[PDB]
DNA sequence: CGGTGCCGAGGCCGCTCAATTGGTCGTAGACAGCTCTAGCACCGCTTAAACGCACGTACGCGCTGTCCCCCGCGTTTTAACCGCCAAGGGGATTACTCCCTAGTCTCCAGGCACGTGTCAGATATATACATCCTGT
DNA sequence: ACAGGATGTATATATCTGACACGTGCCTGGAGACTAGGGAGTAATCCCCTTGGCGGTTAAAACGCGGGGGACAGCGCGTACGTGCGTTTAAGCGGTGCTAGAGCTGTCTACGACCAATTGAGCGGCCTCGGCACCG
């Protein structure tokens, strides 16, 4: 009962991250226990760059929500993110 | 009237005026009908596609995500 | 009905490590979830395309990294492999 | 009054909101219209042909900045459908 | 020294089965055998992203059948739907 | 006695399309009998496609022998086939295209 | 006796289009690709075939690059290409700097 | 025993070189002033290719980069090549 | 800068099904060893191509009328928007059952390296013709 | 406005050699035969979300008029790239040799798949309250 996200000392549900996985592979894929919090890992700093960048501009705006307004700020402004995420946000807007 | 001329001079006007367009031509609405019609037709195709697959008559929103994820044009913010 | 796997409260842990006060609409937590989703396809896709390249099985962690190493632009991504190298050792240092 | 301030002030005011620019029911109409061909009576969600919306405006947004600067490039201020058509040229999709 | 798979002598046979008395150098029976691995991967990629998002688990010729009409556009797509069904009707009708 | 794809009456093979398919499928996936046929006839129409217009490339030049050269000519000549191919032919060169400002 | 000046280059136009072989100097190309190999990891072989399929892949780069560009300038009522022609059709295209 | 840290090789692609390639590319006449930016395009195209290429062979614990790793670098970024490996 | 209202979002239960730890195995990779194909480094020779430069001539850039035409306002007029009500097609479940495909055993034949003997196409050369460049 | 007239191009032949289509010996992955189980096809049932429609209502479209502005031929000039010439270098070829890392092969072991008994966290409801969306 000692919660593997804990012992990575992670949030994400590295569980929950192995079993999927453990789907998207080849014929006999198998995942590596090793593998599943690295990619959790992975998540969560790209989450955590993300939504500190937004949280920024969130309270450059001074507003305790985040709009996703605030979410196409902060990833068309940093460039790396903008370089990461090619996507369109709904209801962003432009720069 | 056509079904296509809801697109509008006002509405195209405003949409250039969103991507910083100062001054826009005579023809430009004429154009600008014809490449939007485009682009919906490809989506619009990938779509029905995929829920006819599916064996549905309602084009759901996942299959529209689903198809402009395909197209290199991803959409966030309905889930999928 | 049936329950729906989502990314929504992960997401909230770790708004709430970084920053302790803001808040985050549903609209935005929508979107996060999605690009969350978005990351780990792309991740799991290349390291089971890299895996398939080198004739191996078992994807560990040496090929999530280096589908961090690919995907994510440079800064980025040294970032990414530290904290990805500093979690698995948190792991494997334990009971 | 005189041409060439009510156009900024349309810039800036159409790029500090989020909303979104293409009236919903004749863009609906459209949609159903463009679908009769592709198939025969269909049905779709409300949130679909807003997803729909949403991405073609960003897409008519894109295409709008980058043949602005086409037509910047050639030193006059005003876009020509040449340069819509060249913009579609250079990005590849040739339809 | 280990044989590594290819596809030339399909493409050989098809080749003299369409043009009975041409030829084909090797480079480009090398460039043909990358090319019909290059479509073959993007069917088989796009068919299992298709049963994943319809939540089946069986890839028969109905996914098939809707990667080609996907990814190949119109009229070779209806040429290639038309020859398909008409290889699988050959097939199921016989011993 | 008979193999799978003289039963179909194809030419591509249909075992080999059926293992490359059992090989990248979800792991827990499985792979329909007739859907590796129909993969098979779907690569064989597209061969078919490319190798044609590289024969009729060709006997405009006269040579037996169809190289790179005929390949990139036939893809760029027709339009759906070079929707299709996005990729680069090695060594295949461009098409002889001439703009109008150019005299 | 002298060409008209251009007359020249529309020879070279269809003698440098109706070609196939390659067109950058293999030695000085390679020896480029090995200096760009060094930062990123010291102590690098490679297959010749390596940088041969290198070399395909920019020369295409490079000739995709340059008719777009020669489109963008004869869309510029000129007829000689600039670096900002350049520029612009690499920011239309995706890329930056 | 490596020797020959090399430098000044991105003068490498001379000016008749480029000449020749936009001679293919369907240019008629050129400004001085394209060689040193397409010097820089040629060189970052190089270092994007070259580093996923490298990637790739350091993953596979090899000190040299073959073809087909190439050649699946150009495939990541949406520009493959046919004719080498696949 | 306060007032009022709004419900969106954040915190709190019930519950149920997915992590999780314990025990087994077996197969995939780690690794040591051995080969030898192929990549790196000179060396010399040839020479085609890079390179410097001297003209000059096409043309890029700038300036100037100038007339089409595009933006701004003003009025009408029109079709979207909100709200609300009604019928029902189809989406979303559960429940059987059986069709179909994953396996294993046996077998052999289509397919794959390997050689080779013929020849198709590159290359060169010598004719028979387009083709630009002044020009009466 | 065709008349010379170098300057490049069809064209037919000759050669020539490396490439390739075809014939081999060999040999694992395809086929056929059977069985097991489980994924999905169909069948039924519920309900909800979609379409249809009505009626006000009112902001947005939409002609239309007018006035300034900028797109654009047209000159005109003043840098600079093409078109040569002679001159130098390093690309390429061909060898020649050196060695090391790519690629197999054989053991060994370790870690992840599998199965199960357990239980707690993640999600559906659900309450509730205060962060924000407007308004003097």
């Amino acid at each position: 009962a000692v919660s593997r996200s804990q012992r990575a000392g992670l949030q994400f549900p590295v569980g929950r991250i192995h079993r999927h996985l453990k789907s998207r592979t080849t014929s006999h894929g198998r995942v590596g226990a090793t593998a599943a919090v690295y990619s959790a890992a992975i998540l969560e700093y790209l989450t955590a760059e993300v939504l500190e960048l937004a949280g920024n501009a969130s309270k450059d705006l001074k507003v305790k929500r985040i709009t996703p307004r605030h979410l196409q700020l902060a990833i068309r402004g940093d460039e790396e993110l903008d370089s990461l995420i090619k996507a369109t946000i709904a209801g962003g807007g432009v720069i | 009237r056509d079904n296509i001329q809801g697109i509008t001079k006002p509405a195209i006007r405003r949409l250039a005026r969103r991507g910083g367009v100062k001054r826009i031509s005579g023809l430009i609405y004429e154009e600008t009908r014809g490449v939007l019609k485009v682009f919906l037709e490809n989506v619009i195709r990938d779509a029905v596609t995929y829920t006819e697959h599916a064996k549905r008559k309602t084009v759901t929103a996942m299959d529209v995500v689903y198809a402009l994820k395909r197209q290199g044009r991803t959409l966030y913010g309905f889930g999928g | 009905k049936t329950r729906k796997e989502s990314y929504a409260i992960y997401v909230y842990k770790v708004l709430k490590q970084v920053h302790p006060d803001t808040g985050i609409s549903s609209k935005a937590m929508s979107i996060m979830n999605s690009f969350v989703n978005d990351v780990f396809e792309r991740i799991a896709g290349e390291a089971s395309r890299l895996a398939h390249y080198n004739k191996r099985s078992t994807i560990t962690s040496r090929e999530i990294q280096t589908a961090v190493r690919l995907l994510l632009p440079g800064e980025l991504a040294k970032h990414a492999v530290s904290e990805g190298t500093k979690a698995v050792t948190k792991y494997t240092s334990a009971k | 009054y005189r041409p060439g301030t009510v156009a900024l002030r349309e810039i800036r005011r159409y790029q500090k909101s989020t909303e979104l620019l293409i009236r919903k029911l004749p863009f609906q109409r459209l949609v159903r219209e463009i679908a009769q061909d592709f198939k025969t009576d269909l049905r779709f969600q409300s949130s679909a042909v807003m997803a729909l919306q949403e991405a073609s405006e960003a897409y008519l947004v894109a295409l709008f900045e980058d043949t602005n600067l086409c037509a910047i490039h050639a030193k006059r201020v005003t876009i020509m459908p040449k340069d819509i058509q060249l913009a579609r040229r250079i990005r590849g999709e040739r339809a």
